[PDB]
C-alpha cells in the first residue's frame, strides 16, 4: 500500500517554536503564602473547680462522672487536688505549646483574674493569649452574659461579666469554655462584641471561642467518662479517643479489648514508630484531612496553618464534635464549623484504631513485635489511583494533607516524593493545591537532607514549583537550598534529564536577584555550567546558557568570574548548535555577558568586540527567534556604547560601524517580528 | 538612555516547558485520537489521489482541450503551483497569493506577501504536502518566507516563518523526505538550507557568471542539477568538497534557460529547455545529450511533468503547445503566457496568460 | 435534622419520587421530606437531580427550598 | 519552628 | 469469511442510518450492535444520548447493555477519557433509574473488566449507595462488586465495609425478625467470600455470632 511512504517524512515547520507564540505565560495571582504567621505567646488556665462541694445547679448521679485531667478530684483530699488538676492541665497543653507562658489561677476570685488577664495582654503584646476557663463547680453561666468565679473566702459565687473578662482581655485571644450552658458565654460574647463597635463611632474577627456546648444543653454526667470530657478532647484526643472506642458497639469486633489494656498501651506521642504514637500520627493526618475537604480553603489556613496552638484545638475540635454528638452535645466554635462527625474518613479512623489495638493483647502479654499500621501505604495508594484518571479539574483528591503527613517520617517518604511530583506535574493548578495545603516548607526542608535517593525527586518537585511561583527564589536562598541543586548540576552519573531540571532552578534562583546570584557565584556556577555547556542533551544546553546568562545579568562580580574561567570562549561553540534554541540561549547569555561593563578598560573594551563580531556572524540565519534575540543582544551593546553609534549613525545620513549594518539588516527582515524589535532598537539611537 | 533595553520573552517562553506535563505519552503516538485518525483520513485521501492519477497515466495520454474552469485575478499570474491532493491552486502575482479552488470554482483566500513595491514573488513551493501543508514563497530579492492556514474557514493568514536567503531573480527547490531546500540566483552561490535545524548547510559555488534561472535537485543519488543564463547546464554532488562539486559542465544552448528540470527515477533524465525553444535530454553519466528536439520558436515559459513525461510550452505568439518528452504532437491549443504547472499527480495543466487570466486543463 | 443519610439516599430518593405520582395528596410533605434530605446530603445530591426532575416537571411541583437548594448544588453553594 | 516534626 | 469486511461494511453503514434517526427497531439496532464483533468510538457516546433521555424501558434496558458490550477497548488518553465518560453514565443509571430491572441489569454489567474506573473516589461514592438500595438483589451485586474492588481502593472501600459489616451483624443478633435475619446471613455470605482480607481479623466475632443462630431454639 501506499500509507508507508506518508508515515515516514518530516514534517518541515512544525514544533513549538513555530506553532505557539515566542512568549512568556503569565504568572497567576499566587495566593497560598501565609501573611500573617501569629504566635500563641501565653495561656491563663482559670479553673472553677471548688473540689468537693456541687454548686447548686446540677444534682450529681451516685456513681457520676469525675475525672478531671485524668485524675479523681475526690481521692486525694481538696487542695492538693486542685493544684494538681493545675498542673496536669499544664503538662496537656505543653504537648501541643511547650514555649508559652502558662499562668494558673485556682478557684479565683474576680480581682484575681482581673490582675491574671491585664498582665497577660501586657507581656504578649499583640500576639495572641488563650483564656481557658473550666467552670464545673461553679452555677451555669447565666443569660445576662455573665460567668462565675469566687468571693475571697470561698463563701459565695461572685458573678464576672462577660463584657470585663473581654474588656481585660485582648484582641488577639482564644477562648475554651468547659461549662454546662457554654453556648450562652459565646453568644453573649458576640453580643458585647457587636455592643463595643456601636459605641467605638461616637476583638471579633481577632477572637476566636471554643464552647462544650449549645446554650440549652448540658454536659454528660456518665461515669466511664471524664467530667472533663471537652477539655479531654481538645487537649489529649488519642486518650479519650481510644477510651470512647471501647465504649461503642464496634468493640465486638475485637474482643479481648477492655479499658485496662488502652490504660497500658505502649509509646510515646512523639515517636511515630510506637504504637501511640502510630496513631496520634495518623490522627493528626485524618484530622487534617477532614478540615481540608470540609472546609473553604480561606477559613482552613486561618484556623489549620495559621498558629499551632490553635490548630491543634480544632485538630482535636473535630473529635470533640465526634465524640460528644454520641451524649446530646453539640460543641460551638466561634469561626463556625460545618458538620464534619459524618464525614467518611471517620470509617478509616475507627478502622485504623481497630487494627491498631487488636495487636494490643499480643504486644503487652507475649511481647510481640509492634507491626506498624497499613494506613499511611493505603492512602497514598488511593491518591495513585486518583492521579491515573486525574487529569483534570475534577474533584481534587482527598488525600493531599495525608501525603504532607507521609513526608515527616522516612518510612514512606520516597514513594510520597514520587506521587506528589506525579501530581505536580499534571498542571500547574496542582501546583497552587500542593502550595496552599501547605507542602512548602516540608519540601524546602528535605534539602538539608543527604539521602541520595531523594536527589532526582526533590529536583523534579522543585523545578514544578518554581515554574509556577517563581518568587520561592527567595527562600531556597536563605535556607541554603541553592547548594543542594549546585551539587547535583555538578554530578556526571545524575541523569541528564535531571540535570536539565537543576540547570533550571538554579536559573530561576539566580533571576534578576542579587542575593541569589552571589550566593551561587560563590557556589561556583560559572565553573560548574561550563562543565557541562557540551553536552549530548539540548535542553541541558539550553538552560545550562541561560543560567550562565542569569548569573552575569547586571552582575559584575560574575562577569569577572566569567572572564577567568573564559565562559565567552567556551559558549561561542554554542553558536553553531543545531538546536535553534541553544543558538538563541547562547545569543542570550553572550548579549547579557556585554550589558554589564560599568565603563572599564582596554581588558573588558576588547572582550567585548570579540562578543560583537562573533554575534555578528549570525545575522544570516534561518530561526527568525535567534535574530530576535540577536538584536536584543547588540541592543545591549548599543546602550553601553552610545556615544559611538551616535558618530556611526550621523555619518551615513571600524567594528561599530559593522553592528550598526548588522542592525540595518535586521530591521529589513522578511520576518515581521524581528523587523520591529530592529527598527526599535535602530530608531532609539536616531 | 537604559530604556533602549529590549527583553525578548524567550527565557520566559523556555520556562513554560517546566510548567507543562512530561511524564505521560503525547498526543500524536495516541491511535484512537482525532487527530491522528483524521492525519490517518488525510493519508488516506493521498493514497487514492495516488493511484487515481496512476490509473490516468496508464490509459495512454490522449488529447487535452478540456477546460475545468476560466476565472479572472486581479493582478497578473506570475507562478502557479497544484497542492498535491487537496484542490487548492494557488496562483500569486508581484505581492499577493490567490488560492483558487477547481471542483467548487471559488476564491478561497488572497494574502499579502508583504515585500515591497519594488520586489516579486519569483518561485514558490508546497512544504508538508501529505498533511499540515505550508507554503513556501521565496520572493526575488533574497527573502524567504512560509505560511499556514492558507485555504481555511475558520482561520486567516499565518506567517511561520521567514529569513533572508542569498545577497532570474531567486529559485528554489523543496526536499521533503531530506528537509532541505537549496536557494539561488543572481548570486554565484547555492545555498542548502536545513529546515530542521534552521543553518545554512552548505554554499556549492556555481563556477559561473550568468544568474541560476532554474534548479531542480534529487534524493537519494545526490544531485543538484542547475540551468545557467548564458545557457550552460551543470550538475552537482553535494558529497564531494566544494573545489570538486562539479561533476558536469555541458554547454548546448545559447539563452536563459527557462527549465532545467530531473526526473525522480534511478533513470535520470535532464530535460532543458532555452529561450531559442529546443530540448535536450541529457543524463548524468554522459558528456553530450541523448535526444534532441525542436519545439517552439519564441518561447516565454515552460512547465514539466512528474510522473508522466508530459512537456508543456509556451509560446510569444499566443500558443500552448503540449508535447510528449519523445517529441511527438498531441496539442496547439490556440487562444506572455508566463506561468504553466502541473499537478504532481494528476495529468491537469494549469495556464496563465499576460492578460489577467487563469485556466486549468484536464484529459477527460 | 440529626442523623446521616448519606447511605440510604437510594432508599429514601426512590420510595418520595414514587409518592409524587401515586398520591397528590402527601405531595407537599414529601417534598418538603425530599428538601430536607437534600439539604443534608449536598454535593451527593448530584446524582439524582436529573431523575427527580422528570417527575416535577410531569405534576409542576413547585417547591421553594428544593429549587433553591438545587440550584445551589449545580452552581457550587450551601447555608 | 514548623508546624509538624520532620525527621530528615 | 471470504468478505466478512463487507458484511461489516454495510451493517454498520444500515446501523449508522437508523441510530442517527421506529421504537422497536431502535431496540433491535442495538441489540445487534453489541452482539458480534465490528471495525466503535461515536457510536458508543450516540448511546450515551439514548438511556439518558428515553421513556421506554425497553431501550434504556439495551442500550445499558450495548454500552456495557462496547467498551472491551478499555494506555492511552482518549479511550480513558471516553470510558471514564460513558461509565460514569451509566453508574448513574444503575444507581438512579426508578425501575429496578434497569438498576440490576445495569449494575449486573459492570464486570471485572471496569474495576480501575470503579476504583475512583466519585465512582465508588455511587456503588456505595447501591448497597442500600430497596432491592435485595440489587444489594448483593454491588457488595459483590464493591468487595471486589477492596484490592484495588482499599482506603475507601475497606472503611465502608467495615461499617456495613457492623450492620450485618446488628441485623442478625437485635433485629427479632426472620426476613431481616435471613437476609443479613446471605449478605455475610457474599461479604467473607468477596473481600476476604477486611474479614480474617473480625472472624471469631462473626463466628460466635453465627453460631449463636445455630443454637437458638425459619428454615
Amino acid at each position: 500500500e501506499a500509507d508507508l511512504t506518508d508515515w515516514n517524512l518530516p514534517l518541515a515547520f512544525m514544533k513549538k517554536r513555530h506553532c505557539e507564540k515566542i512568549e512568556g505565560s503569565k504568572s497567576l495571582a499566587q495566593s497560598w503564602r501565609m501573611k500573617d504567621r501569629m504566635k500563641t505567646v501565653s495561656v491563663a488556665l482559670v479553673l472553677c473547680l471548688n473540689v468537693g462541694v456541687d454548686p447548686p445547679d446540677v444534682v450529681k448521679t451516685t456513681p457520676c462522672a469525675r475525672l478531671e485531667c485524668w485524675i479523681d478530684p475526690l481521692s486525694m483530699g481538696p487542695q492538693k487536688a486542685l493544684e494538681t488538676i493545675g498542673a496536669n492541665l499544664q503538662k496537656q497543653y505543653e504537648n501541643w505549646q511547650p514555649r508559652a507562658r502558662y499562668k494558673q489561677s485556682l478557684d479565683p476570685t474576680v480581682d484575681e483574674v482581673k490582675k491574671l488577664c491585664t498582665s497577660l495582654r501586657r507581656n504578649a503584646k499583640e500576639e495572641r493569649v488563650l483564656f481557658h476557663y473550666n467552670g464545673h463547680g461553679v452555677p451555669r453561666p447565666t443569660v445576662n452574659g455573665e460567668v462565675w468565679v469566687f468571693n475571697k473566702n470561698y463563701t459565695q459565687y461572685i458573678p464576672l461579666s462577660i463584657y470585663d473578662l473581654q474588656t481585660w482581655m485582648g484582641s488577639p485571644s482564644i477562648f475554651v469554655y468547659d461549662c454546662s450552658n457554654a453556648g450562652l458565654i459565646v453568644k453573649s460574647f458576640k453580643q458585647f462584641a457587636l455592643q463595643r463597635e456601636q459605641e467605638l463611632e461616637v476583638s471579633m474577627k481577632n477572637c476566636i471561642q471554643l464552647a462544650a456546648c449549645e446554650a440549652t444543653e448540658l454536659l454528660p454526667m456518665i461515669p466511664d467518662l471524664p467530667a472533663d470530657l471537652f477539655t479531654s478532647c481538645l487537649t489529649t484526643p488519642i486518650k479519650i479517643a481510644l477510651r470512647w472506642f471501647c465504649m461503642q458497639k464496634c468493640v465486638s469486633l475485637v474482643p479481648g479489648v477492655t479499658l485496662d489494656l488502652i490504660e497500658k498501651i505502649p509509646g510515646r506521642l512523639n515517636d511515630r514508630r510506637t504504637p501511640l504514637g502510630e496513631l496520634n500520627w495518623i490522627f493528626t493526618a485524618i484530622t487534617d484531612t477532614i478540615a481540608w475537604n470540609v472546609l473553604p480553603r480561606d477559613l482552613f489556613q486561618k484556623l489549620f496553618r495559621q498558629d499551632l496552638l490553635v490548630a491543634s484545638l480544632f485538630r482535636n475540635f473535630l473529635l470533640a464534635e465526634r465524640i460528644m454528638r454520641s451524649y446530646n452535645c453539640t460543641p460551638v466554635s466561634s469561626p463556625r464549623l460545618p458538620p464534619t462527625y459524618m464525614h467518611a474518613m471517620w470509617q478509616a479512623w475507627d478502622l485504623a484504631v481497630d487494627i491498631c489495638l487488636s495487636q494490643l493483647p499480643t504486644i503487652i502479654e507475649e511481647g510481640t513485635a509492634f507491626r506498624h499500621s497499613p494506613f499511611f501505604a493505603e492512602q497514598l495508594t488511593a491518591f495513585q489511583v486518583w492521579l491515573t484518571m486525574g487529569v483534570e479539574n475534577r474533584n481534587p483528591p482527598e488525600q493531599l494533607p495525608i501525603v504532607l503527613q507521609v513526608l515527616l517520617s522516612q518510612v514512606h517518604r520516597l514513594r510520597a516524593l514520587d506521587l506528589l511530583g506525579r501530581f505536580l506535574d499534571l498542571g500547574p493548578w496542582a501546583v497552587s493545591l500542593a502550595l496552599s495545603v501547605g507542602i512548602f516548607p516540608y519540601v524546602l526542608k528535605l534539602l538539608q537532607s543527604s539521602a541520595r535517593e531523594l536527589r532526582p525527586l526533590l529536583v523534579f518537585i522543585w523545578a514544578k514549583i518554581l515554574a509556577v511561583d517563581s518568587s520561592c527564589q527567595a527562600d531556597l536562598v536563605k535556607d541554603n537550598g541553592h547548594k543542594y541543586f549546585l551539587s547535583v548540576l555538578a554530578d556526571p552519573y545524575m541523569p541528564a534529564e535531571h540535570r536539565t531540571m537543576t540547570a533550571f532552578i538554579l536559573a530561576v534562583i539566580v533571576n534578576s536577584y542579587h542575593t541569589g546570584q552571589e550566593a551561587c557565584l560563590q557556589g561556583n556556577l560559572i565553573a560548574i555550567c561550563l562543565e557541562q555547556l557540551n553536552d549530548p542533551h539540548p535542553l541541558l544546553r539550553q538552560w545550562v546558557a541561560i543560567c550562565l546568562g542569569r548569573i552575569w545579568q547586571n552582575f559584575d562580580s560574575a562577569r569577572w568570574c566569567g572572564v577567568r574561567d573564559s565562559a565567552h570562549e567556551k559558549l561561542y561553540s554554542l553558536l553553531s548548535d543545531p538546536i535553534p534554541e541553544v543558538r538563541c540561549a547562547a545569543v542570550f547569555a553572550l548579549g547579557t555577558f556585554v550589558g554589564n561593563s560599568a565603563e572599564r578598560t582596554d581588558h573588558s573594551t576588547t572582550i567585548d568586540h570579540n562578543v560583537a563580531m562573533m554575534l555578528a556572524q549570525l545575522v544570516s540565519d534561518g530561526s527568525p527567534m535567534v535574530r530576535k534575540e540577536l538584536v536584543v543582544a547588540l541592543s545591549h551593546l548599543v546602550v553601553q556604547y552610545e556615544s559611538n553609534f551616535c558618530t556611526v549613525a550621523l555619518q551615513f545620513i571600524s567594528v561599530y560601524t559593522q553592528i550598526w549594518r548588522v542592525l540595518l539588516h535586521l530591521a529589513a527582515d522578511p520576518y515581521p517580528e524581528v523587523s520591529d524589535v530592529a527598527m526599535k532598537v535602530l530608531n532609539s539611537i536616531a | 538612555f537604559i530604556s533602549a533595553t529590549v527583553q525578548t520573552g524567550f527565557c520566559d517562553w523556555s520556562a513554560r516547558y517546566f510548567a507543562q506535563p512530561v511524564m505521560k505519552i503525547p498526543e500524536e503516538h495516541d491511535l484512537e485520537s482525532q487527530i491522528r485518525k483524521e492525519r490517518e483520513w488525510r493519508f488516506l485521501r493521498n493514497s487514492r489521489v495516488r493511484r487515481q492519477a496512476q490509473q490516468v497515466i496508464q490509459k495512454g495520454i490522449t488529447r487535452l482541450d478540456d477546460q475545468i474552469f476560466l476565472n479572472r485575478n486581479p493582478g497578473v499570474p506570475s507562478v502557479v503551483k497544484f497542492h498535491p491532493f487537496t484542490p487548492c491552486i494557488a496562483v500569486a502575482d508581484k505581492d499577493s497569493i490567490c488560492f483558487w479552488d477547481w471542483e467548487k470554482g471559488e476564491k478561497l483566500d488572497y494574502f499579502h506577501n508583504g515585500n515591497p513595491r519594488y520586489t516579486r514573488v519569483t518561485a514558490m513551493e508546497y512544504l508538508n504536502g501529505q498533511d499540515c501543508s505550508l507554503l513556501l514563497t521565496a520572493t526575488d530579492d533574497g527573502a524567504i518566507r512560509v505560511w499556514k492556514n492558507f485555504a481555511d474557514l475558520e482561520k486567516n493568514p499565518e506567517m511561520v516563518t521567514a529569513w533572508q536567503g542569498l545577497s532570474a531573480g531567486m529559485v528554489v527547490d523543496w526536499e521533503q523526505e531530506t528537509g532541505l531546500l537549496m536557494s539561488s540566483g543572481d548570486v554565484r552561490i547555492v545555498r542548502i538550507w536545513d529546515t530542521d535545524r534552521e543553518m545554512k548547510v552548505q554554499d556549492i559555488p556555481t563556477g559561473a557568471d550568468s544568474c541560476v534561472t532554474s534548479l531542480s535537485c534529487d534524493s537519494h543519488r545526490s544531485l543538484i542539477v542547475a540551468g545557467l543564463g548564458d545557457g550552460s547546464i551543470r550538475v552537482y554532488d553535494r558529497r564531494m568538497a566544494l573545489s570538486e562539486c562539479r561533476v558536469m559542465t555541458y554547454r548546448e544552448h545559447t539563452a536563459w534557460v527557462v527549465k532545467a528540470s530531473l526526473q525522480k527515477r534511478p533513470d535520470g533524465h535532464i530535460v532543458s529547455v532555452s529561450v531559442n525553444g529546443d530540448v535536450r535530454i541529457f543524463d548524468p553519466r554522459m558528456p553530450e545529450s541523448v535526444n534532441v528536439l525542436q519545439i517552439v520558436k519564441g518561447l516565454t515559459a515552460l512547465d514539466i511533468h512528474p510522473q508522466a513525461d508530459l512537456i508543456a510550452c509556451g509560446s510569444v505568439n499566443q500558443f500552448t503547445a503540449i508535447y510528449n518528452s519523445s517529441g511527438e504532437l498531441i496539442n496547439n491549443i490556440k487562444y506572455a503566457i508566463s506561468c504553466l504547472a502541473f499537478h504532481p499527480h494528476w495529468p491537469h495543466l494549469a495556464v496563465g496568460s499576460n492578460d489577467y487570466y487563469i485556466s486549468v486543463y484536464s484529459v477527460e | 435534622e440529626s442523623l446521616d443519610f448519606t447511605d440510604y439516599a437510594s432508599r429514601i430518593i426512590h420510595p418520595i419520587v414514587r409518592t409524587l405520582d401515586q398520591s397528590p395528596e402527601l405531595r407537599s410533605t414529601a417534598m418538603d421530606t425530599l428538601s430536607s434530605l437534600v439539604f443534608q446530603l449536598g454535593k451527593k445530591y448530584q446524582i439524582f437531580i436529573p431523575m427527580v426532575n422528570k417527575v416535577l416537571v410531569r405534576h409542576r411541583i413547585n417547591h421553594q427550598r428544593y429549587d433553591v437548594l438545587i440550584c445551589r448544588i449545580v452552581k457550587g453553594y450551601t447555608l | 519552628e514548623s508546624q509538624f516534626e520532620m525527621d530528615i | 469469511p471470504q468478505l466478512k469486511k463487507d458484511i461489516q461494511d454495510g451493517l454498520l453503514k444500515m446501523l449508522s442510518l437508523v441510530l442517527m434517526x421506529x421504537v422497536g427497531s431502535i431496540t433491535l439496532a442495538l441489540r445487534t450492535l453489541g452482539s458480534f464483533e465490528f471495525e466503535l468510538t461515536q457510536f458508543v457516546r450516540h448511546c450515551a444520548d439514548h438511556f439518558l433521555n428515553s421513556e421506554h424501558k425497553e431501550i434504556r434496558m439495551e442500550a445499558a447493555r450495548t454500552c456495557s458490550r462496547l467498551l472491551t477497548p478499555s494506555v492511552s488518553q482518549t479511550a480513558v477519557q471516553v470510558v471514564a465518560d460513558v461509565l460514569s453514565k451509566l453508574l448513574v443509571v444503575g444507581i438512579t433509574d426508578p425501575d429496578p430491572d434497569i438498576r440490576y441489569c445495569v449494575l449486573a454489567s459492570l464486570d471485572e473488566r471496569f474495576d480501575a474506573h470503579l476504583a475512583q473516589a466519585e465512582n465508588l461514592q455511587a456503588l456505595f449507595v447501591a448497597l442500600n438500595d430497596q432491592v435485595f438483589e440489587i444489594r448483593e451485586l454491588a457488595i459483590c462488586t464493591v468487595g471486589r474492588l477492596s484490592s484495588m481502593n482499599p482506603a475507601f472501600v475497606m472503611p465502608f465495609l467495615r461499617k456495613m459489616l457492623i450492620q450485618i451483624l446488628t441485623e442478625l443478633e437485635h433485629s427479632g425478625i426472620g426476613r431481616i435475619k435471613e437476609q443479613s446471613a446471605r449478605m455475610l455470605g457474599h461479604l467473607v467470600s468477596n473481600a476476604p482480607r477486611l474479614i480474617r481479623p473480625y472472624m471469631e466475632p462473626i463466628l460466635k455470632a453465627l453460631i449463636l443462630k445455630l443454637k437458638d431454639p425459619n428454615p
